[PDB]
């Protein structure tokens, strides 16, 4: 079929249906959004299987129709402020609130890194990316 | 970190990837947009331990591209719609196939009923619960609409899989 594998930042992946005319920003929006990712955060790329490179960089408004049968994958840009959280367990002795649900949080899961801080029913909750400005 | 690969698979419709991307994004897609092959990746917290969440959402239109996910997945989220009584006996083909290719009746699965927020219901609950019990896995009714029961599929097909490694 006419269709693209895409390989997607933190070792994700989907394959797109191209329509006639749409370009690969087109294509990738909905399966970067879903995912909590955003395309001007991003560049996508062809994967080179050659002895050249590893990948080389394409624009985004690229017709997707003329790279159907090639392998793509986007990548996050250079030094993009976006990581994956890093959950830990925690008592909060004195009065908190759940950052998902705004109700009391007594034994919660906090990140070290943004400060997210929730119940454990509350996590799925909780943003895939991790933005750390710090 | 442990992590766990989970497989959705059932018919075409039945609410998969909804299902996924309400637990991803906390969002409902209302549109249908049949999937070819979409992998997510998330951190969840599951009785205390966080673990990452590896979801293959899969097609019900089936685009044997199957087999190959099905020998590497860990636990398998059998989904159907209680509104589509074709997609709750396609259950049974879809449990063939997983065992075909794991070679055990000892799989880590869960039968999910979706789109429990419809009035027009043609599977009722003891129906999937003597399925589910057949097959000796849980069963959870859930909507994709109203999140209902998201969080205790996921969830408990990864209690199913930390079991069944002992
Ligand atoms: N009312 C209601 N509609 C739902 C629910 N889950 C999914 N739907 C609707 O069902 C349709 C198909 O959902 P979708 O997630 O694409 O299903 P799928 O099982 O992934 N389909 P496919 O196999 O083709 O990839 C969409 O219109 C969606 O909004 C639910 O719990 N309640
Ligand atoms: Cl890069
Ligand atoms: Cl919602
Ligand atoms: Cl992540
Ligand atoms: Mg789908
Ligand atoms: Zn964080
Ligand atoms: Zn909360």
């Amino acid at each position: 079929s006419n269709t693209i594998r895409v390989f997607l930042p933190n070792k994700q992946r989907t394959v797109v249906n191209v329509r006639n005319g749409m370009s690969l920003h087109d294509c990738l929006m909905k399966a970067l959004k879903v995912r909590g990712l955003q395309p001007e955060c991003c560049a996508v790329f062809r994967l080179l299987h050659e002895h050249k490179g590893k990948k080389a960089r394409l624009d985004w408004n690229t017709d997707a129709a003329s790279l159907i049968g090639e392998e793509l994958q986007v990548d996050f840009l250079d030094h993009v402020p976006l990581t994956t959280h890093n959950f830990a367990r925690k008592t909060f002795l004195k009065l908190a609130f759940c950052d998902i649900c705004q109700k009391f949080l007594l034994n919660g899961f906090r990140c070290q890194t943004c400060g997210y801080k929730f119940h454990e029913h509350c996590s799925t909750k909780v943003p895939t990316m991790c933005v750390d400005w710090s | 970190m442990t992590e766990y690969k989970l497989v959705v698979v059932g018919a075409g419709g039945v609410g998969k990837s909804a299902l996924t991307i309400q637990l991803i994004q906390n969002h409902f897609v209302d549109e249908y947009d049949p999937t070819i092959e979409d992998s997510y990746r998330k951190q969840v917290v599951i009785d205390g331990e966080t673990c990452l969440l590896d979801i293959l959402d899969t097609a019900g239109q089936e685009e044997a591209m199957r087999d190959q996910y099905m020998r590497t997945g860990e636990g398998f989220l059998c989904v159907f719609a209680i509104n589509n009584t074709k997609s709750f006996e396609d259950i049974h083909h879809y449990r063939e196939q997983i065992k075909r290719v794991k070679d055990s009746e000892d799989v880590p699965m869960v039968l999910v009923g979706n789109k429990c927020d419809l009035p027009s219901r043609t599977v009722d609950t003891k129906q999937a619960q003597d399925l589910a019990r057949s097959y000796g896995i849980p069963f959870i009714e859930t909507s994709a609409k109203t999140r209902q029961g998201v969080d205790d599929a996921f969830y408990t097909l990864v209690r199913e899989i930390r079991k069944h490694k002992e």
